[PDB]
């Protein structure tokens, strides 16, 4: 029911193929340690995911894993596939051994509190991510986060909540606009508007478009609007950033609602 | 240009170093020297130098001389959540500012004027009255930004 | 190969003969052009007569020596994209002023060379306006990689020369129709020749496109009184530049019926003893002048070499009352 | 201006993935000829032009070639590489050795008429698209191909001979909607409702809205209405069909309309 | 105009001088922080001609001469401009009239200096910047 904006579709880099193939020159070798074979398996794992090739990147993961079994990365990299595959206990799993292994992986909460949000389990999921707002308030993204796990508590006071967090914050980040359409401070030509403004080249356009039609289509969804949540997913994930939680839990989300239209 | 920009990736990703160690390689190297302003030789050293030497032979960065233009690098921290590696900024000195490198355990190796180069500890009264702000530059891995 | 680069006469003024821009042509003069930047430098001249055109690669880096560091050639493809070939690597080695004498059957990467010293105004243009070629071509082989494994019976096959880009100086015209007007002019020139670009087949037009980014060092090139009516005078004060007028006044008379030559053997004959009493007469002018004994038969002397170019005499000269100027205009 | 259909932008399948996976494993091995190792090498590159990895396809398609120097097919993948890079003359060799190997790859024909037609040489890029339509005139994005090369020298003369093709054809590929629509014969609605018919899954219906948007792209773009163009062609690329030559040369559509805007 | 654009033998070229980089800080990590010595070849004390010789033999195999004066006439020379790591920078010092380092981008080279040491530094910094003389390359391989 409205125009919307559109970037080219981000495509993989010259530098990540490079490296990609020399990493597979070097893996190739024998000559290296396990401490450095583990570290190249992580290094080549994140780039695959980087690419959005997860089952590689979970492959080579795995494998440093058996290498070195204390990293915490490889276990955050690894709950954060179980989310998205759906499997939320081994998730929670894999991140309290991410805490264990380094209690300051702040992101660890971040990521457990959205499997426990997709999980069911609000009351902690709010847990979480309000520890990851106290790491950092002004974050527009972790207040975010929060209200959408609050929501499933109490709405009105959820929005309340999220209106405070707002108005504390410096407001300097851009990510506040996406707030604010969720505060009906500004209409979402604004929030589009602002966004073309903010937008340098079509890489940030890419991950602007990304988080922003991911919010945009959990909000479409909270007012059970399905066609317009739909149209907002694809279109998050049609910019082809596969690293942001946006594009993965956006996934999701399309994958969730497949799911509810298949059970009749 | 490509070549540039690939090779630093690459070295970025294979180097899995220890900055407290390096950070406290620094400080052998370095500690007990005199206290000099606008020194940048082991003859005489200022703190500003000093943090700006220590970032640039240990990992690469090449932060400004001044600490006025240093304290505007990076990105803000806050006491709670302070990583080893990140330069902690007080508001003494010579000329009102003054930078160390947080290396754990509440503690800075800094150019202080008082017996030159030296471990101090973040809890000292002195410093722990004379506080400003803390910001982190040695990031961890950040591949596109959230804008 | 010779570099003998000494203060004799009264400057260091040397000719370099060039017969051709090989791709060696810049790693065998190189020995030659370099090793004078921090002495003293003097009015060289460089004659790029009878050249023929190897590469544009070695073209730029033999050009590199007396431009620090700048655009030699523009290209410009059929689409429209125009590159400007520059190596960046090493600056204007020779610091000297310098002449360039040109003829015209030279070559075209001669008249890059010519064209980059003429708009930058470091060097002076003296002789002949040049051929006028403005077309760059492609040189490339016919084999492909499986030619030898499924066809080993074959022999070895041709390769292809064809004109890929068009190559513009960096004022921003060309010289595919009107080549380069030198600043100095010579006799022999002055006939209107029926050979050159013009009179190829096939001959691309011409178009200027806009001018590139360039220091030129002085409009001398435009205003070059001081050195013209000078020459003039010497070319006035000398038989044999008249005696050479005379032989293309000869030309511009004989053209007119050149196409149908009659054949009568008195009157051929006829001419024949006149060409050798003018040539007798023009060797004996030129004895008494030099003080050398005068030929009487045609017996006695064998074949041997004429005398070379009055031209580059003109050119030394030039270098001379150029060192005279640089003496005479630091101000 | 118009509201679209849209589908889940595709994402690497786990087939694709065991395979690369394999394929890595086989190859580091040392057991293996020459012939079958650039026949793997040739399965890898396609497996990560699939997947839309076009420089390490380039590259496993080039050592295969240094293995093996009398493959026409890694001729034709290096060739629409060489198209896709704006190299047409290294692009109309690589197709000439194609035909050299074999002359009966005859979508080569066509990579090389698209190579002209991106070229310039309109009349030349007709011959080699009139070939590959003599070679089977019912396939209709032979005939939109054809099309798109005549209408550089006479656009009613195009017009005419493409429904000259439509009418002489038997009509039973849906992509004669298109060439529908491009003979003002179906509202670009009923273009779009004939679309979500023929889809059956979210694979068939990416097909679909690639192949569609990227002709519409050309439609729109050759009656100047630029901003419709980009958009079309972002919505082509979007829906991550790498192997597509829509999906390509739409790519190579809209850096040739970011080259027209950066130079004034 | 991505990632095909580059060609595939520019392609071979980044992949095969990707980790030059790498290489030269892998000899600084086990190489930092030894003293300065006149004639050194060793952990215990090393100049700059020395240590440029040892990095490029074995992080590449190339065998360059022992003085810093050989050093600058081995390779090529190249332009500031365009130089790339691995290429030799040429500075005036002086104290024993030419000082050698080794490039590894962003205005920044590794080198043994008689005051700290073998250490990273600066190409913008005063004393460098002031006195720098030329540079050549030496790692042909492209």
């Amino acid at each position: 029911r409205k125009s919307e904006v559109l970037a080219v579709p981000l495509q993989p880099t010259l530098q990540q193929e490079v490296i990609l193939a020399r990493m597979e020159q070097i893996l190739a070798s024998r000559a290296l340690t396990d401490d450095e074979r583990a570290q190249l398996l992580y290094e080549r794992g994140v780039l695959y995911d980087s690419l959005g090739l997860r089952a590689l990147a979970r492959n080579d993961f795995s494998q440093a894993l058996a290498i070195r079994p204390d990293m915490p990365e490889v276990f955050n990299y690894l709950g954060i596939y179980l989310t998205q595959a759906g499997n939320f206990d081994a998730a929670y799993e894999a991140f309290d051994s991410v805490l264990e292994l380094d209690p300051t992986y702040n992101y660890a909460h971040l990521n457990r509190g959205i499997a426990l949000y997709y999980g069911g389990r609000d009351k902690l999921a709010q847990d979480d991510l309000l520890a990851f707002y106290q790491d950092d308030p002004n974050d527009p993204f972790r207040s975010l986060w929060l209200y959408l796990a609050e929501q499933k508590l109490d709405e009105k006071q959820a929005k309340e909540v999220l209106k405070q967090h707002f108005e504390k914050s410096d407001k300097e980040q851009w990510g506040w606009n996406i707030v604010e359409f969720y505060l009906g401070n500004i209409s979402e030509q604004t929030l589009m508007e602002r966004l073309k403004a903010d937008a340098t080249d079509n890489t940030s356009l890419a991950e602007h478009l990304s988080e922003t039609n991911f919010y945009l289509g959990k909000y479409y969804l909270s007012l059970g609007d399905l066609d317009s949540a739909t149209a907002l997913f694809k279109l998050a994930v049609a910019n082809n950033v596969h690293n942001f939680v946006e594009h993965r839990y956006a996934l999701l989300e399309l994958s969730l609602l497949g799911q509810d239209q298949d059970d009749l | 240009s490509s070549l540039q920009a690939s090779q630093d990736e690459f070295e970025n990703l294979v180097r899995n170093v220890d900055v407290k160690s390096r950070i406290m390689d620094q400080y052998a190297d370095w500690k007990g020297v005199r206290y000099r302003l606008g020194g940048s030789t082991k003859k005489g050293i200022d703190c500003s130098g000093f943090v700006q030497r220590t970032f640039r032979e240990q990992f690469g960065l090449e932060l400004p001389r001044s600490t006025y233009e240093q304290q505007e690098m990076g990105k803000s921290v806050s006491r709670s959540n302070l990583r080893t590696g990140d330069l902690v900024l007080f508001r003494a000195g010579s000329t009102g500012r003054h930078v160390g490198i947080y290396i754990g355990n509440n503690q800075f190796v800094h150019a202080s004027t008082s017996s030159g180069v030296i471990i101090s500890s973040m809890n000292e009264p002195y410093w722990k009255k004379r506080y400003n702000e803390a910001r982190r530059v040695l990031s961890r891995s950040h591949h596109h930004h959230h804008h | 190969v010779k570099m003998s680069v000494k203060t004799v006469g009264k400057e260091k003024v040397g000719v370099l003969d060039i017969p051709g821009f090989y791709v060696g042509l810049t790693d065998d003069v190189k020995v030659q052009l370099q090793k004078l930047e921090k002495q003293n430098v003097s009015s060289v001249i460089i004659d790029l007569r009878s050249n023929g055109g190897g590469a544009l690669t070695e073209a730029v880096s033999l050009s590199g020596l007396f431009i620090p560091a700048g655009p030699i050639v523009q290209v410009r493809d059929n689409n429209g994209k125009v590159r400007e070939d520059s190596d960046t690597d090493g600056q204007v080695f020779y610091k000297g002023p310098l002449v360039v004498l040109v003829d015209r059957f030279s070559a075209a990467a001669s008249e890059i060379f010519a064209a980059a010293m003429q708009d930058y105004g470091r060097a002076l243009v003296v002789g002949e306006p040049t051929f006028g070629a403005g077309t760059v071509q492609q040189y490339r082989s016919l084999n492909r990689i499986y030619d030898q494994m499924l066809r080993p019976e074959w022999p070895a096959l041709g390769s292809v020369q064809y004109t890929i880009q068009k190559f513009y100086r960096v004022n921003g015209g060309s010289t595919q129709r009107k080549g380069v007007t030198p600043d100095i002019i010579m006799p022999t020139g002055n006939e209107e020749t029926e050979t050159g670009e013009k009179f190829e087949d096939n001959a691309l037009p011409w178009d200027s496109i806009d001018a590139a980014t360039y220091v030129k060092s002085g409009d001398l090139t435009a205003f070059e009184p001081e050195l013209l009516k000078e020459h003039n005078a010497r070319i006035a004060k000398d038989p044999e530049f008249q005696n050479i007028m005379k032989d293309i006044a000869r030309f511009n008379a004989m053209k007119d019926k050149r196409n149908i030559v009659s054949l009568n053997y008195a009157v051929r004959e006829k001419e024949n003893n006149e060409d050798d009493a003018t040539r007798l007469a023009r060797l004996n002018e030129r004895f008494k002048r030099e003080g050398k004994p005068e030929l009487k038969k045609l017996d006695d002397l064998p074949k041997d070499y004429q005398e070379p170019d009055p031209y580059l005499d003109e050119t030394v000269n030039i270098a001379l009352d150029l060192a005279k100027l640089e003496k005479a205009r630091p101000a």
